[PDB]
């Protein structure tokens, strides 16, 4: 875009210049590597099915259960923050 | 619908498995049938195919027959040595491709209830 | 890279098979006089060659043609036999008998020990399949 | 084609002629 | 150099 | 990732002896092929080298219209022959079936585990 | 489309 | 590369 | 080296001559 | 422990292998007269060593070396021979027929028990990883 | 640790189990060398020593820690060979087999152990 | 340093 443009040549300003922690920041970050562990650990899967030289069967079922232990870990954190809420949020004021 | 979308690649990739498999159960079969050509499927472009891409009768009425409505490129396997009955199965490639096609079916059946498992296993709570 | 083992020993099977099938024809046929054009019957061998154009420089075996020996023909003394040349000699076979039962074995035991490879590897790729249990 | 592979037509019929016309 | 390596 | 770097060892070296098990297959199948040299690679010297290098440089993908790097590797070491032979063929049969029972075997202790380190993972995680 | 699938097949025989 | 396994190339042969 | 160890380099060819 | 004896047996089976081929050469030549050069063929036979690459005493065997028989070279009377020395003598191999069968027999069976204990020692490497699981 | 007391006996015998069979296994691999001698272990006496050390101190985090690292008795010969090999086929083949047993007798006592164990704590 | 296996270390000859 132009403006999109005028952004990136601010930034270059704020580059010659230089030479806010936020939960739901970190956990937009841990969902989406491990969304993007998933995807990766599908798409190896489907390139293999279809036959593509280079790409070997152990490998597939690893990083498909790394994938698995990812996304167990990030329901496992999900339920100890969700119980943690509930706990928090029931006390009588 | 996006349970089917997600889950259509290895479903349909495990139909076609199976689909192959049938085929070269019945290569076997007729093994020693004269003038019988083996027959096998490319499973990559087929599989691509389906992936891209009958009429049933209108029941209007709520009393009448449903009636009926009623697709893979047959590729020739090309034959390793010639025979006097005509028949072109090679038993050893056939082979081969047998153990190779029921090891990719598991695999395909292990992945997609791995995609399951992880599914259900997010839900349970 | 354990699936090119599929491909690597069907290769094999397949080239040994048609090693035994020539060994078959030419022990068969060792004592044909004619052939159906009225030339004798050269005894044929296989050409083996490495299959390392889908990979580098590990791959199966490949049957690249049959060759016909050009050994001369042994030559037997028949002059009333019609396919004799101008001084009474016809043509017969080459074939060493023994060689070819030696070759037959081995296409055989070859044979065997590709299908025990190709068995241990299916083995083991299913149980990789259940990695993790 | 190469030989254990696909083709799309029929290998032509099998035929061994015990003497040449 | 021989089988030098 | 911490998740990858735990696991890497035994995943590579999985890797590896997969791709032994194909060059001792090549070895095994060319048994009678004439003039072809038995081929392997040193396990332990291509593990490090693995390990220490990493599995090169990846492009920069300026734009999502970019087309990232595409494709592009062990030494394949001659194996001593034990006995002439005259069509030229180093494949000792013996030697290969015993290489190649050994690293079927070594290929199972590291599916076992590797499936092990996983399976202790899972039950931490689970509540 | 088929015949008999040993002996009777596999050997040469003078034409039809 | 290869030639004829077996019997055709283990025998003593001239040169040529 | 040892008969069944690993080298960098080929082994040299092997030809049987009927007379030296 | 149990992984060495892989490479003892392995070991083993090659040395059998070079003692049989050793035996098949023997018998093979035991009638031949001259080599590529003059010089008559001198029986051979291989040399078994123990192969212990650590200290730990024993182990595997290896074939140190292939050494020809020094025992007197059998001569025949043929003056017409160019081969014949000053007396009209041909120097004939010393091959022992019945030794070589037998080297020949024990070697196929000693190649067998090796083979039965690297099939039992697998089968026990197998099960020992089912170990508590 | 006390998790190793209860394991030691049968990982010990295990691992001696294991090294008999090696030395069995080396006396039929060197069945035909001859002026080979057949080894063999007492398997009850060395067990005993075994079930019967000083890491060296780290002072700090760059010290190094300290770097680790049996009796063979000779079969009693029965037929007197020409070659001096004392290696006899049906004694030592005996043997293998009953090494071989009782290696798989100590994997299924370690294992019911470790199972035992292991189902103590499930829950 | 074990010697020849088999016929020729079997057989009676005499020292040298």
């Amino acid at each position: 875009a132009i403006q999109g443009i005028e952004g990136v040549i601010s930034q270059l300003q704020a580059t010659a210049m230089a030479a806010t922690v936020s939960f739901a920041g970190q956990l937009h970050a841990a969902l989406d590597r491990i969304s993007d562990r998933q995807a990766a650990a599908r798409v190896q899967a489907e390139k293999f099915t279809l036959g593509e030289p280079g790409i070997a069967l152990n490998d597939v079922m690893a990083d498909m259960q790394k994938a698995s232990v990812s996304m167990q870990m990030g329901i496992q954190v999900r339920n100890k923050l969700v119980a943690a809420y509930q706990e928090v949020m029931s006390m009588q004021v | 619908d996006r349970l089917d979308a997600a889950l259509r690649f290895q479903q349909e990739a495990l139909n076609l498995r199976a689909q192959r498999q049938e085929i070269l159960a019945a290569n076997i079969a007729n093994a020693d049938t004269p003038g019988y050509q083996a027959r096998d499927i490319d499973f990559a472009s087929e599989l691509k195919k389906v992936m891209v891409r009958g009429v049933a009768l209108t029941l209007t009425s709520s009393h009448h027959i449903p009636a009926q409505a009623v697709a893979v490129d047959l590729l020739y396997r090309v034959p390793d040595q010639p025979s006097l009955d005509g028949n072109t199965v090679d038993m050893d490639r056939e082979r081969t491709q047998f153990a190779d096609n029921s090891l990719k079916y598991q695999m395909g059946l292990t992945v997609l209830g791995s995609q399951l498992k992880g599914m259900m296993n997010v839900l349970q709570g | 890279a354990l699936l090119n083992i599929f491909d690597i020993a069907g290769s094999a099977l397949a080239a040994q098979s048609k090693r035994l099938n020539v060994a078959a024809s030419n022990l068969a046929n060792a004592d044909s006089v004619t052939g159906p054009d009225g030339q004798p019957y050269r005894a044929k061998q296989v050409v083996f060659q490495v299959d390392a154009a889908p990979g580098q420089a590990t791959g199966g075996v490949k049957v690249a043609s049959v060759i016909e020996s050009q050994a001369p023909e042994k030559l037997v003394y028949e002059p009333g036999n019609p396919l004799a040349d101008a001084n009474g000699y016809v043509k017969m076979p080459n074939v060493d008998v023994v060689g070819e039962m030696v070759n037959t074995m081995s296409a055989s035991r070859s044979y065997q020990a590709n299908i025990e490879v190709l068995n241990t590897v299916k083995s083991m790729m299913l149980k990789t399949l259940t990695l993790g249990q | 084609g190469v030989p254990g592979a696909l083709s799309n037509q029929p290998a032509p019929p099998n035929e061994a002629p015990i003497a040449t016309p | 150099a021989g089988p030098r390596s």
